């Protein structure tokens, strides 16, 4: 994506009813901090999600170890929270060639103040004014009061600690739901009329695949015949009868 | 060939209850196999954190590391008076290991 | 970015003469904004606040004259009508924004001139 | 928007009797002139099925009569309807008819159907409103006359247009079409049909299998619904709405154990409940 | 009532090179809260240090502030020959804000 | 618990100087182990393994002096012989040993000085 916004008001992309394409997510290794929890990042690649949560900011090269699930510092602390019990993967990248320009990027910001810890997931883009002291300000500017957003500095002159992320935060759970966004997995060429044992999108058994003339409906997935063994199979990948004798 | 390192900055002359951030970056993506270690000049490596996020045996939460790919982070908190010494990062990615050219905290 | 300003003029006295002022590259709407006044060779004046995060007007009671301050927030843009005005008033007004030890968004408009006399 | 005209009527629901309908197929497998029995959710024959109108002219002039209600889903819901003219979209299926619970709204909006699972507001007389762009002289459709919110949308999806015409057949037809919803198990499906019929109003004899169009992760049981429609404007005349006349049939479904024979290309024609007497 | 500026001095006709210290002292004890500014006549007024103790982009440390409390500095050094202009202090401690008389830097 | 380390000294350049170590507290033998290198000022340089638990030995292409490695299980002892020398390897030597993630067993010897000059 070309846009990222910042922290305080990050951008969120509810995401289902797809396939999940996992393999180039480490086949990418242009990535400077790519880490992940719920099971191993190689176990991913199957193990698949009712509804997963896909959101995304940008940070500063020093702040993101503050992005870590159950830990302190600014970022964590009033501009956006990991749980308690967290699943996702957290993927971050520089990206200092785009976003750090020269006469100065002050497009992103962050805030620096709350009168609590932020709770977990929920941004915060109120941006009236918190009085630290007693003295009310009432939303102009004042004494005891600041502002409460600030920007970051960036120019490609900064050091390589001050270099802009654009931290994607990959987020997970399961439900009563079923798995709408699911990795999907390779196929085995088709063997005619061999003892061979087989899976069709999960049908398993063993038999003797052959042409056959008989003649599904369109939306159909088997045959059976009078004794519901499994007579007749359509291959997926190319639609074709295949008997199983 | 081999896989290099970049610890940044070498060396931060420092003071009392500081929080210093080590920076070990890497040439690889490295999973998260990089340690740290204790030198004073002279003595003997203690080891800090094991694989990148975790602390150690008689070293508290003074100590704290995080990071992966890479990008490595050496995470002083509430820097102590006996802290001040000579640091290192460490690689046990790939054949061979290579360790960081140290950062030494110091007193200001 | 940048700030536009509607047209000054000549107002007879005891008039009123809304100001609109719109802003451009980034919005009015997060921050809050000002009115200042230059008379010719006389200090720089504050006038009034705007603070959209909440809702508050504040005037300057030195020049108390209910110069009533409000919004357009969509066009990124901010009115004030020049109400129960007197020769004195007669100067340029500018868009203002303060640098409140946090921000660095100070930006001001290019500055037009109310005229408060009966000749034109 | 929420524009609403209730314009209740009076009358008992005119009732009517499906002789052998309402028979989908329940799987995929492939089968060739045998009987197979399943006892599965159906609409069993010779049911009381709601003739009902959505706008009903009776006449003397006029006197459109907008009657169609918020309807329970109860066990399962059935649905036909033959509308040479369409005036029938999609229809609001939901939990609350509101926020706090997902929505199911299926709009055929011509000629992608968007089918929708969210959360929506929905007013108290929600219909598809349609008028004329006079920008590339195209009729649209004003879609938030049926909800005024849309947000928090869980689920999204397009396919060919279910709802289909073929016409200038001046009648004969009728285009009988028939859509069976059948919400569990986590997946919703959709069945349809099309079928001719020269009969003034109420259904054949003939059998109508219907086929699963998409199997859904929906996930939020629904236990009412309305349905939607297509309205527009007209201009001076002693504002113009209820295009045409509308009218269909509901019934709701129920666990039955039906015999199913295929034919030698697996065309279900023969079906029996087996409580039925 | 009010609080009251005093910016010292309103005038200060100057050379090439100089380093001018413009003051603006205040009636209370404010924290930080003031600003420095420059305008040639007819410009608009270009922000120079917010906060009293912080310079800004585009203006290098030629300019320079200190000062707190009710006392305020503005440190011009190495003085310009663009620098002579009109310039003017500012609260932002309370409401009402008001800004010093000005001070014009100009060529001897 | 511990190790020791033979005896440094200064040996001129080209010759050959074995390097013995010997563990106390817990065996060599599941482990693997390894030396590294420091120069006075410089920062610690890794050199070659042992890895008993199969046979191997691995050598840092940096320092590629044909360094020879092999063990003394049955004393907990490990044998590096100082081949093909040359003076800026003048340096103390560590025993070490890494914690991959899995154990906690970074234990390092005293250090001796190898010294590589003609003059004594
Ligand atoms: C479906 O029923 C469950 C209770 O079994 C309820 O919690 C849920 O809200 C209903 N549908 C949805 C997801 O709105």
């Amino acid at each position: 994506a070309t846009r990222f916004a910042s922290v305080y008001a990050w951008n969120r992309k509810r995401i289902s009813n797809c396939v999940a394409d996992y393999s180039v997510l480490y086949n990418s290794a242009s990535f400077s901090t790519f880490k992940c929890y719920g099971v191993s990042p190689t176990k991913l690649n199957d193990l698949c999600f009712t509804n997963v949560y896909a959101d995304s900011f940008v940070i500063r090269g020093d702040e993101v170890r503050q992005i870590a699930p159950g830990q302190t510092g600014k970022i964590a602390d009033y501009n956006y929270k990991l749980p308690d019990d967290f699943t996702g993967c957290v993927i971050a990248w520089n990206s200092n060639n785009l976003d750090s320009k020269v006469g100065g990027n002050y497009n992103y910001l962050y805030r620096l103040f709350r009168k609590s810890n932020l709770k977990p997931f929920e941004r915060d883009i109120s941006t009236e004014i918190y009085q630290a002291g007693s003295t009310p300000c009432n939303g102009v500017e004042g004494f005891n009061c600041y502002f409460p957003l600030q920007s970051y500095g960036f120019q490609p002159t900064n050091g390589v600690g001050y270099q802009p992320y654009r931290v994607v935060v990959l987020s997970f759970e399961l439900l009563h739901a079923p798995a709408t966004v699911c990795g999907p997995k390779k196929s085995t060429n088709l063997v005619k009329n061999k003892c061979v044992n087989f899976n069709f999108n999960g049908l398993t058994g063993t038999g003797v695949l052959t042409e056959s003339n008989k003649k599904f409906l369109p939306f159909q997935q088997f045959g059976r015949d009078i004794a519901d063994t499994t007579d007749a199979v359509r291959d997926p990948q190319t639609l074709e009868i295949l008997d199983i004798t | 060939g081999d896989i290099q390192l970049t610890q940044s900055p070498s060396s931060l002359s420092a003071s009392v209850g500081d929080r210093v951030t080590i920076t070990c970056r890497a040439s690889q993506s490295i999973s998260s196999y990089l340690n740290w270690y204790q030198q004073k000049p002279g003595k003997a490596p203690k080891l800090l954190i094991y694989a990148a996020s975790s602390l150690q045996s008689g070293v508290p939460s003074r100590f704290s590391g995080s990071g992966s790919g890479t990008d490595f982070t050496l995470t002083i908190s509430s820097l102590q008076p006996e802290d001040f010494a000579t640091y290192y990062c460490q690689q046990s990615y790939s054949t061979p290991r290579t360790f960081g050219q140290g950062t030494k905290v110091e007193i200001k | 970015q940048q700030l536009v300003e509607s047209g000054g003029g000549v107002v007879q006295p005891g008039r009123s003469l809304r100001l609109s002022c719109a802003a451009s590259g980034f919005t009015f709407s997060s921050y809050a904004m000002h009115w200042v006044r230059q008379a010719p060779g006389k200090g720089l004046e504050w006038v009034a606040v705007i603070s959209y995060d909440g809702s508050n007007k504040y005037y300057a009671d030195s020049v108390k004259g209910r110069f009533t301050i409000s919004r357009d927030n969509s066009k990124n843009t901010l009115y004030l009508q020049m109400n129960s005005l007197r020769a004195e008033d007669t100067a340029v007004y500018y868009c203002a924004r303060h640098a409140t030890l946090m921000n660095n968004k100070d930006i001001w408009g290019q500055g037009t001139l109310v005229t408060v006399s009966s000749a034109s | 928007q929420c524009v609403n005209l209730t314009t209740r009527t009076q009358l008992p629901p005119a009732y009517t009797n499906s002789f052998t309908r309402g028979v989908y197929y329940p799987d995929k497998v492939f089968r060739s002139s045998v009987l197979h029995s399943t006892q599965d959710l159906f609409l069993p024959f010779f049911s009381n099925v709601t003739w009902f109108h959505a706008i009903h002219v009776s006449g003397t002039n006029g006197t459109k009569r907008f009657d169609n209600p918020v309807l329970p889903f109860n066990d399962g819901v059935y649905f036909a309807s033959t509308e040479k003219s369409n005036i029938i979209r999609g229809w609001i299926f939901g939990t609350t008819l509101d926020s706090k619970t997902q929505s199911l709204l299926i709009v055929n909006n011509a000629t992608n159907v968007v089918i929708k699972v969210c959360e929506f507001q929905f007013c108290n007389d929600p219909f598809l409103g349609v008028y004329y762009h006079k920008n590339n002289k195209s009729w649209m459709e004003s879609e938030f006359r049926v909800y005024s919110s849309a947000n928090n949308c869980t689920f999204e999806y397009v396919s060919q247009p279910f709802l289909m015409d073929l016409e200038g057949k001046q009648g004969n037809f009728k285009n009988l079409r028939e859509f069976v919803f059948k919400n569990i198990d986590g997946y919703f499906k959709i069945y349809s049909k099309h079928t001719p019929i020269n009969l003034v109003r109420d259904l054949p004899q003939g059998f109508s299998a219907l086929e699963p169009l998409v199997d859904l992760p929906i996930g939020i049981n629904i236990t009412r619904f309305q349905t939607l429609l297509a309205l527009h404007r007209s201009y001076l005349t002693p504002s113009g709405w209820t295009a045409g006349a509308a009218a269909y049939y509901v019934g709701y479904l129920q666990p039955r154990t039906f015999l199913l024979k295929y034919n030698e290309n697996g065309t279900i024609t023969d079906a029996v409940d087996c409580a039925l007497d």
